[PDB]
RNA sequence: ACGGAAGGGCACCACCAGGAGUGGAGCCUGCGGCUUAAUUUGACUCAACACGGGGAAACUCACCAGGUCCAGACACAAUAAGGAUUGACAGAUUGAGAGCUCUUUCUUGAUUUUGUGGGUGGUGGUGCAUGGCCGUUCUUAGUUGGUGGAGUGAUUUGUCUGCUUAAUUGCGAUAACGAACGAGACCUUAACCUACUAAAUAGUGGUGCUAGCAUUUGCUGGUUAUCCACUUCUUAGAGGGACUAUCGGUUUCAAGCCGAUGGAAGUUUGAGGCAAUAACAGGUCUGUGAUGCCCUUAGACGUUCUGGGCCGCACGCGCGCUACACUGACGGAGCCAGCGAGUCUAACCUUGGCCGAGAGGUCUUGGUAAUCUUGUGAAACUCCGUCGUGCUGGGGAUAGAGCAUUGUAAUUAUUGCUCUUCAACGAGGAAUUCCUAGUAAGCGCAAGUCAUCAGCUUGCGUUGAUUACGUCCCUGCCCUUUGUACACACC
């Protein structure tokens, strides 16, 4: 941030706490920019409630009807060092000193006047407000700030607001709200959609149902009652080249050497020779075709596919379209081998 | 181990140096970029300063 | 600086005159500014197409160069 | 060279846990990041490690690239006395 | 060393305002002026000696009215002399800054100036009607 | 000086050897036609080939021109 | 419930002008189809950081001077915009040389 | 964050240079070509070329995990911000800098300068180039110093 | 290759025509010598001498007087927990709370340790052992090999008798034919787009709120808010634009050249960047963890602390920037710019108000930058007053005395200011440097070194000339012919 480190003031007010969760307040030695390790030098113990219970409430700047409500003073303690995060640190405020916490430590007359002065000060009279800038970027930051200090003035919007006391009358309800949905609700949901697999199986059902296979109401059509006979895994362009006459014009040999590009791995260092016919090409340029558009459609939803499926138009498939087709018209097996550049039993 | 084994290097030229060749005459501070002024030339078109005027 | 700031406005003075002479008033009159004018021509209308040539280095100057000794 | 042994467990012990190990060519430095040494402590006991083969080295702009090998592995198993096939440097660990 | 009297009347337009700030009565001296080099890179006190702040005064009066708003700094480099080291020929170099101060403490005082906003200080609607309208009524005058 | 260099010259006149059909003694016209006819590197060169096409063309048209 | 504006203001920045013009139209092109009002595709004063230095390593030799400067172009596109659409204009754009960022809360 | 957009791009033009000859000293049997610092948001991508992912890939991804480390204990970043990769070079050569390899290391095996030199430039020749140019400075055979130039086919120098 | 041989062509690192100067304009730094405890050191015609980015108070530092520290990896013995080795308050010690060393003893716990091989470092040597880099030959048009021809061969031809070009550029000729590099082309930049794309981080105009001096409505800001309109200026992106364009002459009438017309631009439109082949035993091991061999390796030329020195000097030579005075210097009223640069894990650029003659100090503010510094309202020069020919007044050295700043530390004064000494100096022999247009010359400004210091450079603007627009005489370069007892090549 533009005042994250120097500018702010070495020694400047904020609120954090440890796991016993009372409000607090101190000063801020160095805000170390690595694993969030800031060491506050705090003057208060935690603060109790006139019950005697850990009280919940934050301080949410300006307005008198709600602090001095429950908080028209805290407890004074003399100085002792802590190390703790940025995640526990509330609400950083303005007033603050200059001189640093060393100084505190070594009994000087300048320092600890002035600081018990501020211990107080603070405690006296308190209506301080909020400085955080967003002159920096400001884009998720400012986004999350929009979302609470709407919130914030929505704390007053509510009925709750003009108690004589809330924070005595609070430990049952937060007691029930939080802790009831701590580990039932939590625990619920880790036996109701455990994976990101049914998320994404969700996913391929959006793509499932815009390439109109299963219906809008998740459901088989045609195309997918004719896509439920294939067993490999490249079915959908392979249930896309059924359509239309396309097929009718081609003959059987034709037709089964054509469909030897889905059943072959196709990594290999050698060139591929020049097709056999030009219906055959024209074919292969179709089921590229189609290919490029079953990827841009998925691509769209944005799910990974596996390293085959995702190489497939890389790869060397198309040259054993030649191989097989001279094996279906009625050929010997070693004029073939000749021709083919791959081995005798991967062929 | 030693307290006698370090004078003030606050600044000038005893300070800071190339980090490529750490020498001290013959230093580019412009642009904050602290490097010996014949290694900035043997590596000034990979940091992409090329030569037009 | 002083000299160049007084071409300037005068050839501004006059490129504007002309301009609106083009543009709200008739042509003929606007020949005759122009003719005026581009007779005497001291950069009226156009500008001086003279420009400062760069300091190169071996010399304070452009063209100039410094002194050598030989001895 | 001379130091405390702790100091020298902590590196044995630092760079198993990494694999890799950096610094700035400065004697005179005093601590030096990461492991709670002085610099040239650091960067000499690495050289004595370096010297029979168990880490290599690459100097590269005054920053000393220091990189385990196998048989440093197997030193430093040793010197560290903890059990194979379970604590090695950075081996798989990541899926691809 | 100082800036824009190029147009109008150089010295006649701060000349008879001089006397006439005199005049008024009203002008708040600093004591210690007038035995003053007036710049740091300079070498001679002026020359009108019973006057010259006078003059100053019109012209800082006229620095006020130049533009917008207008600071100390900015007249310390502007009434600088630039300084005149050994070889080193006349590098610009900023004023006896105390005295534009002094004339601006007093200016204000008079009605003329006041302390602005983005700092600074600006004329005023009141403020020069009087002052120097008389001594520019010469040239009114001659026409 | 002002003398046309090799690349220019001799492009020019193949270009006028294989269309003479177009090619007007016009400057402008050429420069255009230049871009259309072929394709040229830079913009220099090209206006350079356009000026001694048009400088040919008009030496053609007195008599026939040896090369 | 109208998905509400918030005036981005996105900072291109890089030494390269056809990687970076590139992506500069893209902007204009994808904020264009969505249909909002913004500030241009406003151009900077581009930054020349010119190094003068001797050309030889030693003293000897005439005295050779190089200059070697490197270009920073810098280009700034205001998108009165709404929440909906930072994410998707963010996420798309990204080349190597060609430094992006992007602002808000103009006041 | 928070330097100048002049700074700035200094500084990363210096990581630039920096990485380059981290990876020249390091990946230099590999026969290493270059690098592009593909900056993203957030992540901070880092293309190596070579003509061989052999060792520089590594086993299971071992080496180039030592080489990520280097570079992020090195220069200071967040683990998994920045991270390196490993593409193929194209056509083993017009690469000047592999070429440059091959003969370094065709030398320091133990050979004779012409057979190094005309390989190299025969290679480049193969992989469709224009034209080559070879020279090798310094003591070839006798005590005093030597310039061998060998080429092939076609070159500019303006 | 050379020639005080020929022919042709060239250059302000050559002249002519002049302009500006340099040997006394600041007195500076650089070198030589001299001096030296050291006064480190490389470079000596062009092509060493404000050059080493070398403006050094220490650190830089390499040199000198001294003091430590081990960062002697590793292997091999040997001493060795009845302890290897380390550290140690204080007395002595010494510039010195350096245990360095001793004095007294405590702490320490395999790390070291002394010895042997073997490393390691070195601003040590060798630039004539090298790499890279740069300079120069060489601000030049030159160099090559394929296949042919000639010659026993070295080699030659191609690569040329003319003509033209800044140019082996072309035009042509032709035992050569096509080809490649260099040149050109190419790149950046400098200027022209009242056309495109737009722009409160750039302007301008209109409407609510200003008209206070020359003002009735200069131009300015009031105006980050009052909303709207605009892109000429300002910024860029994309393109266009000049090609010697049209006309005339001139030439086998071809390449081209000279004038005129328009044109923002008509000396390859100016300026640069890039720049061939072969070289030099040019410079550099003091840029480099670039290195060979040599030298040294724990009273180490290693690293590091204390203090000097590189500033030892009225100069024996070299560069460098203000106004020798009335086209002047003052007192004011003076004076528009353009390159730039700028704070983070901190203290950079400083606006603002106060205090201070002053330099500065202070309280704060704006700025990671077309927004803030900063229209860097720079200087020379416009306007009146003051001298007016006088080693005087013109302007403020050399020496003294104070006050500020920067810095651990300023002493052989860092700089700055203030007053007292008062000096742009009597137009600089012989000699020799740069210079043809927005250049020369004047004048400042920023940046580069930088804590502080510029007169150093690197760019930038501002005012802006005279005099050619040529030649081969001097100094050299290119080609062709020729001569040659030269070939480390006319030294």
């Amino acid at each position: 941030s533009p005042s994250i480190l120097h500018i702010l003031k070495e020694g400047r007010l904020v609120a954090f706490r440890d796991p016993n969760d009372c409000l607090k307040l101190g000063f801020v030695f160095k805000v170390s920019l690595k694993d969030a390790v800031c060491v506050i030098m705090t003057f208060t113990k935690p603060y109790k409630l006139p019950n005697g219970e850990p009280n919940h409430l934050i301080y949410f700047p300006k307005a008198d009807g709600y602090r001095r409500r429950n908080f028209p003073k805290f407890q004074k303690t003399d100085f002792y060092m802590e190390e703790v995060p940025v995640t526990a640190i509330e609400v950083i405020t303005k007033r603050k000193f200059a001189a640093p916490l060393g100084k505190v430590i070594k009994k000087d007359v300048a320092a600890l006047n002035e600081f018990n002065a501020e211990t107080n000060n603070i405690l006296d009279g308190k209506t301080l407000k909020e400085a955080i800038n967003i002159e920096k970027q400001g884009l998720k930051i400012h986004q999350i700030l929009l979302d609470r200090t709407n919130i914030r003035d929505e704390i007053f919007k509510l009925k709750s607001i003009k108690c004589p006391n809330l924070s005595q009358h609070i430990v049952p309800k937060f007691k029930a709200h939080v802790i009831k949905k701590k580990i039932e609700e939590l625990y619920h949901l880790m036996s109701d959609q455990n994976l990101s697999l049914l998320p994404d199986y969700e996913k391929r059902l959006a793509v499932l149902k815009d390439t109109e296979f299963i219906d809008q109401n998740h459901n088989v059509l045609l195309k997918g009652r004719v896509a439920c006979e294939i067993n490999s895994g490249y079915e959908l362009v392979l249930t896309e080249l059924i359509l239309d006459n396309f097929l009718g014009s081609f003959e059987p040999e034709e037709i089964v050497a054509l469909l030897s590009v889905f059943v072959y791995e196709g990594k290999t260092r050698e060139e591929e020779p020049p097709i056999v016919t030009p219906r055959l090409a024209k074919g292969k340029q179709r089921i590229e075709e189609i290919y490029k558009k079953m990827l841009c459609v998925f691509n769209t939803h944005q799910i990974p596919l596996t390293q085959d499926e995702a190489e497939f138009l890389d790869r060397k498939r198309f040259a054993m379209m030649n191989v097989v087709y001279e094996w279906a018209r009625g050929l010997s097996f070693k004029e073939i081998m000749e021709m083919s550049p791959e081995a005798e039993g991967t062929v | 181990e030693n307290v006698w084994f370090s004078h003030p290097r606050r600044y000038g030229k005893g300070s800071r140096q190339c980090r490529v060749c750490s020498s001290h005459t013959g230093l580019i501070r412009k642009y904050g970029l602290n490097i010996c002024r014949q290694c900035f030339r043997e590596k000034a078109n990979d940091i992409g300063f090329n030569k037009f005027r | 600086g002083h000299v160049s700031q007084v071409y300037a406005i005068r050839q501004a003075i006059a490129k504007g005159l002309v301009a609106y002479h083009q543009k709200y008033v008739d042509e003929q009159s606007k020949n005759e500014l122009k003719k005026a004018f581009t007779s005497y021509d001291r950069t009226l209308l156009i500008a001086d197409s003279r420009r400062p040539e760069p300091k190169k280095f071996g010399g304070k100057g452009a063209r100039s160069r410094f002194q050598k000794s030989y001895r | 060279m001379l130091m405390p042994k702790e100091d020298r467990n902590k590196i044995h012990q630092y760079l198993f846990q990494e694999g890799v190990v950096v610094a700035k060519k400065d004697f005179n430095q005093a601590k030096h990041e990461e492991i709670d040494t002085k610099n040239l402590y650091v960067i000499k006991a690495l050289q004595s490690l370096t010297s029979k083969g168990y880490v290599k080295t690459q100097f590269s702009w005054q920053y000393y690239y220091y990189t385990l090998t196998e048989e440093g592995v197997e030193y430093l198993r040793e010197y560290l006395n903890l059990p194979e096939h379970i604590v090695p440097g950075t081996y798989i660990q990541e899926r691809n | 060393p100082g800036v824009s009297v190029r147009d109008v009347a150089a010295q006649d337009f701060i000349n008879a305002y001089a006397s006439f700030l005199q005049r008024q009565g009203k002008l708040e001296v600093p004591g210690y002026v007038d035995i003053v080099k007036t710049s740091s890179g300079n070498e001679m006190p002026p020359q009108d000696a019973e006057g010259w702040f006078y003059k100053r005064a019109a012209s800082v009066a006229r620095h006020i009215y130049m533009r917008k708003q207008v600071g100390v700094g900015k007249l310390n480099k502007l009434y600088g002399g630039a300084k005149s080291r050994g070889v080193r020929p006349y590098k610009h170099i900023d004023a006896s800054g105390s005295i534009n101060r002094k004339v601006l403490q007093a200016l204000e005082k008079i009605g003329i100036v006041e302390i602005s906003p983005k700092g600074g200080r600006r004329i005023s609607e009141n403020g020069q009607r009087d002052l120097d309208r008389i001594a520019a009524q010469t040239l009114e005058e001659d026409e | 000086g002002r003398v046309r260099t090799k690349t220019v010259k001799r492009a020019s006149k193949a270009l006028i050897e294989r269309y003479y059909p177009k090619l007007t003694l016009d400057f402008q016209t050429n420069k255009r036609l230049c871009d259309e006819i072929a394709t040229i590197q830079s913009k220099r060169l090209r206006n350079k080939i356009a000026g001694y096409t048009t400088h040919l063309m008009k030496r053609i048209q007195k008599g026939p021109v040896r090369g | 419930q109208q998905q509400q504006i918030i005036k981005i203001r996105i900072t291109l920045t890089s030494t390269k002008v056809k990687q970076l013009e590139n992506v500069s139209s893209n902007i204009v092109k994808n904020a264009e189809q969505h249909n909002l009002v913004k500030k241009g595709p406003v151009r900077l004063p581009t930054k020349v950081l010119k190094i003068s230095t001797r050309k030889t390593p030693n003293g000897e030799g005439s005295k050779t001077w190089e200059t070697y400067e490197m270009r920073i172009h810098k280009r700034y596109i205001d998108l009165e915009a709404p929440v909906q659409i930072v994410k998707r204009i963010t996420q798309i754009t990204i080349e190597p040389g060609v430094d992006v960022e992007v602002v808000v809360a103009s006041n | 964050a928070l330097i100048s957009k002049k700074r700035k791009l200094v500084a990363d033009g210096v990581f630039y240079a920096e990485l380059n000859e981290f990876f020249t000293r390091e990946l230099a049997e590999e026969g290493y070509s270059g690098v592009e610092v593909r900056v993203t948001p957030t992540k901070t991508e880092v293309i190596i070329r070579a003509t061989r992912t052999q060792d520089v890939l590594g086993e299971n991804g071992r080496r180039i995990n030592e080489l990520t480390l280097l570079v992020q204990k090195r220069f200071k970043y967040a683990p998994g911000t920045i991270v390196l990769y490993a593409e193929r070079v194209q056509d083993r050569g017009l690469s000047a800098v592999a070429q440059a390899e091959s003969m370094k290391f065709k030398l320091l095996n133990g050979l004779a300068i012409r057979r190094a030199a005309y390989g190299v430039v025969r290679y480049v020749m193969e992989s469709g180039a224009k034209g080559c140019e070879v020279v090798v400075s310094g003591k070839l055979r006798a005590a005093r110093a030597k310039a061998m130039k060998f080429a092939d086919g076609f070159l500019i120098h303006s």
